């Protein structure tokens, strides 16, 4: 069976995780001592996907910590849901980065990363069949940027011929929380496009507008950012875990939605999402979550796709649904709005159609989408980049620590090349 | 006596089979744990019928058919689903890891270390014949295990079995309606290497039954069931001369001598014209006369290729129920004198006629009707032509720039591969016209 | 305003081949080559730019090596003295005419010895005092998208084949970090270099024959030239830079039909890669010429990125593609003309 390792590196992806589990428990059952009190068999079936079985029918997952600051550590332990986890997974060093791209890749780093390759080879081998990983960290940051990108660099060069997602929370435009976001993000950019197989850009500006607007929260936290971030991860690995009627996969959305191998970075997207009262004046139907999928008020990516071209798209249903709406529907976007989608690619829609639906929902849905638009992330990347390194303003925390200008430049123009390989595909 | 293999590959291909013997169960009388209550009690005769099935000591009764994905997320719904306990568990289930969409996987890398074992089942299949006629091969074009399981299973039979009619039911993709982005270069490498192998492929498509659905049996929210269970009846059309008795029982033998001229040109199609409700089974006679024609009136295809724009070179009419042949002949003349159904010079008979005595069943909890007779026409066009012209130029488009062409050399494959794929099919494009030409004096 | 200039060479019946009587397959008329199958069914035509039919040594237009060399290299030639960069691409299956191109026999060489020649004869023609003349060797190869050097003699350990890498300097462009680079005046260092390196290549045995290439394998030189006598004194200021880049590279493998798993076929789905890569770039780039906005996908392999310079803008590209004329080969063959094809397309 088909079997994944949770990698979590960084404030961010440490929080996530939490989440993550939280809620794929919720789907399978498991209760935060690991064991099982649900009511269906489908739980127990391919529960393999993510988490391994311990002595007396208990459950323990495939998570693998890698921080370097413990302040995270304490948070999922004294938790809701810590007391499953393994202890061995707990990686954790002392010394942190400090924001820092090149204190996680060739400083610290360098002390644990093999720490943490003793764990992640563990639970690979206790695998019959390896799909692929996941790497929740976020971009902006040391230890999420660094240390996760010497992971994925070093994975790849251990378990090529397999899957390596990552859900990078990438910058936002307006207000960011580092100063020196352009450079640990850009130098990120530099090693994933190359190392990677599918990634997954998140924005923290759109899932604000998400909870304001659609969902009427006036006292949105990180929770309930994480929340929705765990929705999408859970989409993708549901037709893996449960069956359907038009079964997906990693590795079948990989060869649909990448054309080209640097051509990864996806805009995705869960439906139905609605206010605790409009559920009222609602009909959860195929139409309306396509409606919204296809919004540019429910993607969190904080970039338009008016703006471009649907290179491919894709589509992760969830519940006993019609498959001739399903395909209907999305003809009907592919013909009624033509111009926000390539030519040379007739059909540019992927659908993957799941039975068992979430929790409490008798319908759900899920939504990536690879659009030219992704380029005004990396453009304005750019134009933060060589606004700073024109002058040098916070280079002697890179140089000093091992780094030069040449790693710089080299990231500067993949990631500018990149934002021309995206352009071509815009006009003509 | 006259056996028939059935070989279901991939997702499509077990939904379609449970759908079929959800049929053959009910009509020959034979339960999901094997067994029969009905005849036992009169102590003789042969209900469930040796051709599809198997029999032992102790009343089971077990299927001649093989089912392999390369994904366990099908066969364990048998597995643990009600036909749990007639299957020998022939089911191949190696899914460690699916084709991924792609060609590549199906043909040469997990294709291979399980293509062994099938061969294997069903070599041990037909030592239990004696005298087998087929092999029905349940497939996808689009998807990577239909595309090249199917094509590397039938290079290996037709070495080591040879002069069997290898028969193929396949579903051709939609040209609006898809699910996949790179099908079209699996469906012309699927051609490209069953086209030499192959000696009649039947084809379908799932717009066309929405349609007819719609039109029809008034389904505005239809499921794949709806669209298999209409499918099993065309199979069950096809099978039924062997299975049980008849005037003309026409064999599996009889269809690639008729409707197959040259062994590049083997592509028909499939309709099942009474596909009405209880609402309007009612209201209407369903004579011959109106289902023959209902056969070859566009809006009732099963794969969206308008005859109009094309000719027939040859068609297969396998009636079953309380059918009179007199009404036959005169639905054929009547069908021969209209203009817009254009005939090649060089066929003037076109037709093959069958006819069996066992009415189609009803599998309950269904959308189809009762009906006291029912007709599958099979049908070679010049009209598909257009069909691969459009998936030829889908290739085109794509394959201009070499989109999603690292995925498949990621999994042993070479662009020449693509380009003679192509060119074999612009071969048939040319086959198609010209033998479309009538003959000049 | 870039020029591609691919070109094909079909081999003369070895004496193995006579004596099978085997058939031909390979026809010409005019330029245009086509392929006539033994069943005499489907015809195929392959028009080129150039065409060296070399079919047997009797035939009007017999492409000998002198021709093939003053056909293709001597305007590389040129343009290295004028201040342009130059690469040269050798694809062919095994047994197509591949090394007898490039390099050759004792007694009627290839390309490689007629350019060196020729270069040194017009180095030591135009040697003079006031300009000089500086030729810089290197000779690496790839393997599963990774770089190693051909000018080293490893002591015999499991290896010492570093991975080396590739970096871009934003001005010279990209360039492998760690590479020998020895300095050569007389042609005779160039071949025990080479017959040093091409020891260290990588190959293996398998079913067609046993000396199969499973690596691409490039051959740089550097020409600079020291004439800038400023006015005022003994200055040079600006002095120009001339890299030519010869690539011996290897076959498609089509491994559906030969069994190979394991470290073969990651070798044979690299080399795969490669080839599409190099494609989209000569695709690309002949489409430049004509005005038409199209970017290059120079990232997306080693070869084609550490030649981003050598491939682009101000450069005379040139691949010449040896295939047999055998009924054995057919299969093979008409793939290599498809690529070419590709390449040229108008
Ligand atoms: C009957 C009813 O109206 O309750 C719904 C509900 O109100 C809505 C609004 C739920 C609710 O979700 C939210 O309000 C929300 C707020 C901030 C961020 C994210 C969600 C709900 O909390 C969420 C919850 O969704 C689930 O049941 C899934 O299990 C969800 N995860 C969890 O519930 C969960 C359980 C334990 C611990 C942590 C999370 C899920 C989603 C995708 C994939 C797997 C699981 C459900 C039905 C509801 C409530 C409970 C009100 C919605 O949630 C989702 C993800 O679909 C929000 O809009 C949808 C539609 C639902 O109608
Ligand atoms: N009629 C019918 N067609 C189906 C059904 N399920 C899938 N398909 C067809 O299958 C195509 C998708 O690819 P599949 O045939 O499922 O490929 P696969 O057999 O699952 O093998 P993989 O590509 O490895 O997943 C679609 O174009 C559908 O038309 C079904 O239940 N009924
Ligand atoms: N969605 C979400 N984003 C977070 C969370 N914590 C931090 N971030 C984002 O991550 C960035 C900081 O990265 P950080 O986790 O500090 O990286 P690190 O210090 O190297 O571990 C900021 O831009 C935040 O918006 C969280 O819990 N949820
Ligand atoms: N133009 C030519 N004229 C005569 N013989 C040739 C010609 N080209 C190739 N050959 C013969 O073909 C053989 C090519 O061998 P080899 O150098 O291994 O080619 P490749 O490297 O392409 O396989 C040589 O033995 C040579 O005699
Ligand atoms: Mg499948």
């Amino acid at each position: 069976m088909r079997e994944i390792v949770h990698i979590q590196a960084g404030q961010c992806g440490n929080q996530i995780g939490a989440k993550f589990w939280e809620v794929i428990s919720d789907e399978h059952g498991i209760d935060p001592t690991g064991s099982y009190h649900g009511d269906s068999d489908l739980q127990l079936e391919r529960i393999n996907v993510y988490y391994n079985e311990a002595t007396g029918n208990k459950y323990v997952p495939r998570a693998i910590l890698v921080d370097l600051e413990p302040g995270t550590m304490d948070s999922v332990r004294s938790g809701p849901f810590g007391q499953i986890f393994r202890p061995d997974n707990f990686v954790f060093g002392q010394s942190g980065a400090g924001n820092n791209w090149a204190k996680g890749h060739y400083t610290e780093g360098a002390e644990l990363v093999d720490s943490v390759l003793d764990v992640v080879r563990k639970e690979s081998e206790s695998c019959d069949c390896l799909q692929g990983f996941q790497l929740t960290h976020s971009l902006g940051g040391g230890t999420g940027s660094g240390m996760g990108t010497l992971l994925i660099s070093k994975i790849r060069e251990e378990y090529p011929d397999r899957i390596m997602n990552t859900f990078s929370v990438m910058p936002s435009p307006k207000v960011s929380d580092t100063v020196v976001e352009p450079y640990n993000a850009t130098l990120s950019v530099h090693q994933l496009v190359e190392n990677t197989d599918e990634t997954y850009c998140i924005d923290n500006e759109a899932l604000y507008d998400i909870c304001f607007r659609t969902l009427k929260l006036t006292t949105p936290t990180y929770g309930d950012l994480n929340h929705l971030v765990s929705a999408t991860m859970s989409g993708v690995t549901t037709c893996l875990r449960f069956p359907g009627q038009l079964n997906a996969d990693l590795r079948k959305l990989a060869v649909n939605m990448v054309p080209f191998p640097r051509l990864h970075f996806f805009m995705p997207g869960f439906a139905p999402l609605t206010s605790r009262g409009s559920q009222q004046y609602r009909a959860l139907t195929v139409p309306e979550l396509t409606q919204q999928m296809f919004d540019s008020k429910n993607m969190m990516a904080a970039c338009d796709p008016r703006h471009g071209r649907y290179l491919t798209v894709a589509a992760i249903f969830r519940g006993r649904m019609s498959m001739k709406e399903v395909d209907e529907q999305m003809l009907n976007v592919q013909n009624k709005n033509s111009s926000y989608f390539v030519e040379w690619i007739p059909n540019n829609v992927k659908t993957a159609v799941c039975d068992i639906p979430p929790r409490g929902l008798k319908m759900s849905a899920t939504f990536i989408g690879n659009s030219t638009a992704i380029q005004e992330l990396f453009k304005r990347i750019s134009e933060q980049f060589t606004a700073m390194f024109r002058r040098k303003a916070f280079l002697h925390w890179y140089t000093g620590e091992g780094m030069d200008e040449m790693e710089f430049t080299e990231a500067e123009s993949n990631m500018n090349d990149l934002v021309s390989e995206y352009q071509q595909y815009q006009d003509a | 006596m006259r056996e028939c293999i059935s070989i279901h590959v991939g997702q499509a291909g077990v939904q379609i089979g449970n759908a079929c013997w959800e049929l053959y169960c009910l009509e020959h009388g034979i339960q999901p744990d094997g067994q029969m209550p009905s005849d036992k009690t009169i102590g003789g005769g042969d209900d469930s019928f040796n051709t599809f099935f198997s029999e032992t000591g102790a009343g089971k009764h077990v299927p001649r058919a093989v089912f392999v994905d390369l994904e366990p997320t099908v066969i364990d719904e048998v597995r643990t689903g009600t036909y749990r306990q007639l299957f020998h568990p022939e089911q191949l289930i190696t899914g460690k890891e699916d084709a991924a969409n792609n060609y590549a996987r199906g043909h040469y890398t997990i294709g291979k270390e399980i293509i062994d074992l099938v061969l294997d089942r069903i070599r041990k299949l037909a030592d239990q014949c004696t005298g087998l006629q087929g092999f029905l091969v349940f497939h996808s074009f689009g998807g990577g295990t239909g595309s090249g399981f199917t094509s590397l299973l039938m290079e290996r039979l037709s070495v080591d079995y040879g002069k069997k009619s290898k028969l193929e039911f396949s579903i051709y993709p939609a040209p609006q309606v898809s699910t996949a982005v790179v099908e079209p270069y699996n469906s012309i490498l699927t051609t490209h290497t069953t086209l030499e192998h192959s000696d009649c492929a039947f084809m379908v498509d799932n717009e066309a039954i929405y349609d007819i659905c719609r039109r029809n049996l008034d389904i505005e929210r239809p499921t794949y069931t709806n669209l298999n269970r209409l499918i099993s009846q065309i199979v069950s059309s096809i099978t039924a001369s062997l299975r049980f008795d008849g005037a003309l029982n026409v064999d599996l033998t009889e269809f690639q001598t008729n409707l197959v001229p040259y062994p590049r040109i083997h592509f028909p199609l499939a309709t099942y014209a009474p596909v009405i409700s209880a609402e309007k089974a009612y209201h209407e006679q369903l004579s011959v006369a109106e289902i023959t024609n209902a056969c070859f009136e566009p809006a009732n295809q099963m794969v969206k290729c308008d005859p109009r724009h094309g000719k027939y070179m040859a068609c297969c009419l396998l009636y079953r129920g309380d059918v009179v042949p007199k009404d036959v002949n005169a639905a054929i003349a009547t069908i021969k004198t209209k203009r817009s159904i254009q005939f090649v010079d060089w066929c003037p008979t076109g037709f093959k006629v069958g006819i069996n005595y066992q009415p189609p069943t009803v599998v309950p909890g269904g959308d189809l009707a009762k009906v006291q007779r029912a007709v599958c026409m099979l049908s070679n066009t010049t009209a598909i032509a257009e069909a691969w012209a459009r998936l030829d130029h889908k290739f085109d488009l794509m394959y201009a720039k070499r989109a999603f062409v690292h995925w498949y050399v990621g999994e042993g494959m070479e662009e020449g591969e693509f380009s003679e794929a192509r060119e074999d099919m612009a071969a048939l494009e040319k086959d198609y016209e010209e033998v479309g030409v009538d003959s000049v004096e | 305003n870039s020029q591609v200039t691919v070109a094909v060479r079909v081999r003369p019946f070895s004496k193995r081949e006579k004596t099978e009587k085997a058939s031909q397959v390979v026809f010409t008329n005019g330029e245009e080559i086509t392929v006539e199958h033994p069943d005499m069914k489907q015809v195929y035509s392959f028009i080129y730019d150039v065409s060296f039919w070399s079919f047997d040594e009797c035939h009007p237009g017999y492409a000998s090596q002198t021709t093939v060399y003053e056909t293709l290299a001597a305007p590389l030639l040129d343009r290295a003295f004028e201040g342009y960069n130059t690469c040269l691409f050798a694809y062919g299956q095994t047994g197509s005419g591949k090394s007898y191109t490039m390099m050759g026999l004792n007694e009627e060489p290839g390309i490689i010895p007629r350019f060196c020649e020729d270069l040194f004869a017009q180095i030591a023609k135009k040697q003079t005092s006031e300009v000089s003349y500086h030729l810089e060797m290197s000779f690496f190869e790839v393997y599963n998208e990774k770089i190693h050097d051909l000018l080293v003699c490893k002591g015999e350990n499991g290896q010492r084949k570093q991975p080396l890498r590739a970096r871009e300097h934003p001005v010279s462009g990209p360039y492998v970090e760690g590479l020998s680079m020895n300095v050569v005046s007389s042609y005779s260092d160039i071949q025990s270099w080479l017959e040093l390196g091409n020891k260290q290549r990588a190959t293996a045995a398998t079913g067609m024959n046993d000396k199969s290439s499973r690596s691409h394998s490039v051959f740089t030189l550097v020409m600079t030239q020291t004439k800038t006598e400023v006015v005022e004194g003994e200055e040079h200021d600006h002095r120009i830079t001339s890299r030519i880049n010869l690539v011996d590279l290897a076959g498609s493998e089509r491994c559906s039909t030969a069994h190979s798993s394991g470290q073969r076929l990651k070798e044979g789905v690299s080399i795969n890669k490669s080839l599409l890569t190099l494609g989209k770039v000569i695709s690309a780039l002949s489409e430049q010429a004509n005005g038409k906005r199209v970017f290059i996908p120079y990232r997306e392999s080693t070869l084609t990125w550490l030649l981003k310079e050598s491939l682009g803008g101000n450069s005379k590209t040139a691949m010449i593609a040896t295939v047999s004329p055998a009924a054995s080969n057919i299969e093979e063959t008409l793939s290599t003309l498809r690529y070419a094809t590709q390449a040229r397309l108008i």
